[PDB]
């Protein structure tokens, strides 16, 4: 039973974050050193979080996705806030990043050492996102195997990278590896920039918030504590740091951050026609990534539509294919705004800060529950040290990393707090049978067929 | 609770509304098609940038010239085998070349005694040489060896009959190519007969062997016509001459000389060195090197520097110092004959710590020469300024661009603005952040108006600005 479970979690973990993140983590890491350390450390903290989340999953079984636990524990206020922050600034902006890096990697073939126009990249990203929205809609019967073919292209590309790198190291390729050639500091080693670099690896390790669905909604975990974490974490961090090693062995340090693309230049610097087979495979992988994110966030929309909040006129059945038509328009609008205005790596830092704040809130709530709960049944073995280690680590991260730039963090916490007035104005004052509230049902046909 | 009845929705669904749904779908797909068509148009009408010129190894990075290894190291440690210990320092200078001294056997103007196939035991041996190239290619420092019939006598190139002095060096070329060294330095060109054809034959042999090799030719002539006559056929040959060794000392004259040489050559590659093999210090006033380093380190070509130049070492200042072979100094113990004469403001360790030193400036512009493209293989156009001021802009077709200004007079200088002499692509802005200066008085990274340049005498500014489309 561990085979299919492992298949789905590693399908959810690996995305397109192994492409944009390396040159950012090197630009903010100071030098070639400590980059592998960051990529390993991220896997470690993600392992600790996955263990805590698995404990909560094998605990009391309330369904409803991810926001259900934080609605039931620590009040529904934190649950509504986390759901709002999700549907605003963790799914749509990540979808925007995925589509925009698809466009960036597609456009780089024609301009090898040249900056493409921004309008072409934005238009291509918009076209890709509309195509994937239509693909997720309508024909659901074959969309699953379409996404499976995309992930197969992903595995093919990554395996080819593994192959070329592994065969390459044997040809005495200790260049840009050993400390004699791995400790050149073009930029002074700073620890705030080290945290900013760690944010990119954090974005690369996204998807571990998604394992909570099917681990419980499957064959029952009869005290199956270790498998769900120790079949995922060490393999993926090893393959990630070895992919970074493979990237480093075929390139001088400067060429990796002296471009807007990490791959493609890899194909161009050696081989010659795998340089043409590779970017299309990377396009397939990011296609699968946006498709999977769309599927998961549609599941979010259904789960939130059950609870009644996040206004209930959303994600119904239309006629026959039972496809969430009203969900995908609300999806595409919040990413069309980003296609209108946005950049790449500031948004990467935004997403990293927001989702780590989300898991920190969830972990703190779980710890307060454990403090406040002497009852019910926990099938898992008690840990009592790794959660508090994660808690102090994450507190150190947020407190130390607030120095970076107030422009992103301030607006993020401002729209975090903006959920409060609508929350209380709705809970306390939706009982009034206003003309708008009475006639809200009338646009179920005026909005869709 | 706005859950509508399924039967109510089905009975509300009309064929007319189905037609409007089909119309909405068709216009949605038409909008997607229009986005694709706009992307195709804007990607097929885009300005196609040019390609990299695939320059060789010597086109990037400066060059280092070493006259005598005994003078470079010192008494007792002057053997050739000790060269490998200084490669860590030499790689810290970001210099991607090195020139050996004459290490063959030649006592004094003796054709029969001298023989170019053997290395004298005074310096080292073949095994030490092989270890030297092994350590050099372990690093990223190429090695260039020179040949000269006389490095002792004042008859430098064997004034006897010519074929016997030609065949030995002729076989020595392929002997040293099969040894492993790349490139050669040839000095005292003016002491030769049929030198143009001889240099053409040598360049032809080297190019027939390989393409990464080169051939450095040195002459003390300072005439444009003589230089053009020497380069009448060997256009690819790299030559260092005494062209810039004129007194000059004014920006208008320097503009005239540099522009005349560049226009006479065309736009081909050249070498920018002030002297044949001497230092910049002994042929120039001591208050000008802080700007001459930036001038030599930015002009299009390969700047060639003598050894002991990154600190401005002087031979005339120290008494009892032969001007041909000055002694390199590393600490206060490098000159045991006259203790106390040396100090900490010219030694290597002393200048390395100070950011306002010559060594710091050399490291700063050497870190910029290797890693940046625009001043590597960009263009070069100047502004028709007024008084003796130096002004030019270095740019590539798309990458970020550089501007350098210099002052040669003894009085303050104005902005000296001039424009409209460049294409629209090579348009300069009014805002540019300072990157470096000879004397630290300005804050780096601070943009300034380009019409308020209050330039101090004996000063030069390195300006920088992102590319503007
Ligand atoms: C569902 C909805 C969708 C919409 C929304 O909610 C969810 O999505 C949210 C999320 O997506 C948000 C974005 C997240 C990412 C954010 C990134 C942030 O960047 C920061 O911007 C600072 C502005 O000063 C600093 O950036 C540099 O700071 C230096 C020092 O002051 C300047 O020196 C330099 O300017 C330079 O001047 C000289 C020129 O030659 C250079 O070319 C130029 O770079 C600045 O760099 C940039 O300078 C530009 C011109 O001055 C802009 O200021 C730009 O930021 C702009 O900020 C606007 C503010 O909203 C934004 O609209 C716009 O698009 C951005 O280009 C800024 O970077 C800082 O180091 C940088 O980190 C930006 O400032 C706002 C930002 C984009 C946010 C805007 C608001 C959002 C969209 C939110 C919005 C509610
Ligand atoms: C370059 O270096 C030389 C040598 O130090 C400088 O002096 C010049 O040396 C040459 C040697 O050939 C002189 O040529 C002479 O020609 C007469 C013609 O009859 C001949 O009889 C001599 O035996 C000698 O060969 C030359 O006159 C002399 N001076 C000049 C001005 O060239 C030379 O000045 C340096 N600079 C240049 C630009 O050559
Ligand atoms: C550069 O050298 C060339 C050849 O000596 C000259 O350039 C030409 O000069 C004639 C006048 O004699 C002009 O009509 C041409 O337009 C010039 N062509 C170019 C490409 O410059 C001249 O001596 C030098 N050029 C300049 C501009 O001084
Ligand atoms: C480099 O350091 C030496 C150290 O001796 C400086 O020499 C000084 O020269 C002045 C000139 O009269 C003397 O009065 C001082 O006594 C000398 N020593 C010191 C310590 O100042 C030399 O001037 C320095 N170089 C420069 C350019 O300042
Ligand atoms: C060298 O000279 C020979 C003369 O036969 C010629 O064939 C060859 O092309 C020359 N080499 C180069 C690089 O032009």
């Amino acid at each position: 039973g561990l085979l299919s479970a492992c298949t789905i979690i590693i399908g959810n973990i690996i995305g397109s974050g192994i492409f944009i993140s390396p040159k950012g983590v090197l630009e903010h890491s100071g030098s070639v050193g400590l980059a592998l350390f960051v990529w390993v450390l991220g896997g470690g903290v993600t392992a600790l979080g996955s263990l805590c989340y698995a404990e909560l999953g094998v605990a009391i079984p309330k369904s409803g996705g991810d926001y259900a636990y934080v609605t039931e524990i620590f009040g529904g206020l934190a649950g509504f806030l986390l759901l709002w922050s999700a549907v605003l600034i963790m799914y749509p902006t990540s979808l925007a990043v995925i589509s925009m890096t698809f466009s960036n990697y597609v456009l780089q073939p024609v301009f090898p050492n040249c900056i493409p126009p921004t309008t072409a990249s934005r238009v291509l990203s918009m076209a890709c996102l509309m195509l994937l929205t239509w693909v997720n809609s309508s024909s659901v019967r074959w969309a699953t195997r379409i996404q499976d073919m995309f992930t197969g292209g992903k595995l093919l590309a990554l395996s080819l990278i593994i192959g070329v790198g592994l065969l390459q190291i044997f040809q005495g390729h200790f260049e840009e590896l050993r400390p004699s050639n791995a400790f050149a500091f073009w930029m002074t080693p700073s620890v705030g920039h080290l945290a900013l670099a760690f944010l990119q690896g954090s974005f690369a390790f996204s998807g571990w918030n998604f394992l909570n669905y099917v681990t419980e909604e499957m064959v029952d975990a009869r005290k199956n504590l270790p498998r769900a974490i120790f079949i995922s974490i060490p393999l993926v961090t090893f393959v990630y740091t070895f992919t970074n090693i493979a990237y480093f062995t075929a390139m001088s340090p400067q060429e990796l951050l002296s471009s807007n693309a990490v791959a493609v230049t890899f194909g161009e610097k050696l081989l010659g026609y795998f340089s043409w087979v590779m970017p299309v495979s990377v396009a397939l992988s990011t296609f699968g990534g946006i498709n999977g994110y769309l599927f998961t966030y549609s599941r979010l929309c259904f789960s939130g539509a059950r609870e009644g909040h996040l206004p209930s006129l959303l994600a119904m059945i239309h006629v026959r294919h039972c496809t969430p038509i009203p969900a995908l328009l609300v999806c595409c609008g919040a990413t069309a705004v980003i296609m209108l205005v946005g950049d790449t790596y500031t948004l990467i830092n935004y997403v990293s800060f927001i989702n780590y704040l989300c898991y920190g809130v969830t972990i703190l709530g779980l710890l307060l529950l454990r403090w406040r709960r002497p009852a019910l049944h926990r099938p898992i073995k008690v840990n009592l040290l790794i959660p508090v280690a994660y808690l102090v680590f994450w507190a150190f991260l947020l407190v130390f990393s607030f120095i970076s730039e107030p422009m992103v963090c301030g607006v993020g916490v401002i729209i975090i707090l903006t959920g409060v007035p609508i929350f209380f104005l709705g809970v306390f004052w939706r009982s009034k049978p206003k003309c708008v509230h009475r006639l809200t049902e009338s646009m179920t046909h005026w909005g869709q067929e | 609770t706005g859950l509508s009845k399924e039967e109510l929705l089905k009975v509300a669904g009309s064929p007319g509304w189905v037609r409007t749904r089909w119309a909405l779908l068709l216009l949605f797909w038409l909008g997607w098609l229009g986005m694709l068509a706009g992307a195709v148009v804007i990607i097929v009408r885009a300005p196609r940038c040019r390609e990299l010129p695939a320059q060789k190894w010597w086109h990037t990075g400066a060059l280092y010239r070493i006259g005598d290894l005994q003078a470079f190291q010192g008494h007792g440690a002057g053997n050739l085998a000790g060269l490998k210990g200084r490669l860590d320092y030499l790689s810290s200078l970001k210099v991607k070349g090195l020139v050996l001294g004459p290490i063959h056997k030649n006592q004094k103007d003796d054709v029969a005694q001298t023989d170019l196939l053997q290395i004298d035991p005074n310096f080292g041996s073949k095994e030490d040489f092989d270890s030297l190239l092994q350590s050099a290619k372990k690093k990223s420092i190429r090695v260039i060896l020179d040949l000269t019939p006389n490095y002792r006598g004042e008859n430098s190139w064997f004034s006897t009959q010519v074929d016997t002095v030609a065949t030995k060096v002729k076989d020595a070329l392929e002997f040293w190519l099969q040894a492993g060294v790349d490139g050669f330095q040839v000095r005292d060109i003016e002491n030769l007969k049929d030198a143009s054809s001889f240099l053409a034959e040598w360049q032809n042999i080297t190019k027939g062997f390989s393409e990464d090799r080169l051939l450095i030719a040195g002459t003390n002539s300072s005439d444009l016509q003589q230089i053009l006559s020497l380069l009448e056929s060997n256009k690819d040959l790299l030559l260092t001459s005494s062209y810039l060794s004129d007194s000059g000392s004014t920006g208008e004259h320097t503009k005239s000389l540099v522009t005349q040489y560049l226009n006479a050559t065309g736009n081909r590659w050249c070498s920018w060195s002030l002297s044949q093999a001497r230092l910049l210090t002994s042929f120039l006033p001591a208050q000008l090197l802080r700007l001459y380093q930036l001038m030599l380190f930015t002009l299009p070509g390969t700047p060639v520097f003598s050894y002991g130049d990154e600190i401005g070492l002087d031979a005339a200042a120290l008494p009892g110092q032969p001007m041909e072979a000055p002694v390199m100094l590393w600490d206060e113990s490098s000159f045991p004959d006259i203790p106390g004469a040396v100090s900490a403001n010219m030694t290597v360790k002393g200048q390395s710590e100070d950011p306002g030193s010559l060594l710091s400036l050399f490291r700063r512009l050497s870190d910029q020469r290797s890693k940046e493209r625009s001043l590597l293989h960009g263009d070069f156009h100047a502004f028709s300024a007024g008084p003796g001021l130096f002004s030019y802009i270095r740019h590539w077709d798309q990458n970020e661009r550089f501007l350098v200004v210099l002052n040669f007079g003894d009085v303050g200088l104005s902005a000296g603005l001039q424009a409209s002499d460049l294409p629209a692509s090579a348009s300069l802005p009014a805002k540019a952040d300072l990157l470096l200066s000879t004397q630290p008085g300005r804050e780096e990274g601070s943009p300034l108006e380009l019409e308020r340049l209050k330039l101090e005498p004996h000063e030069g500014l390195l300006l920088r600005f992102p590319y503007a489309a």
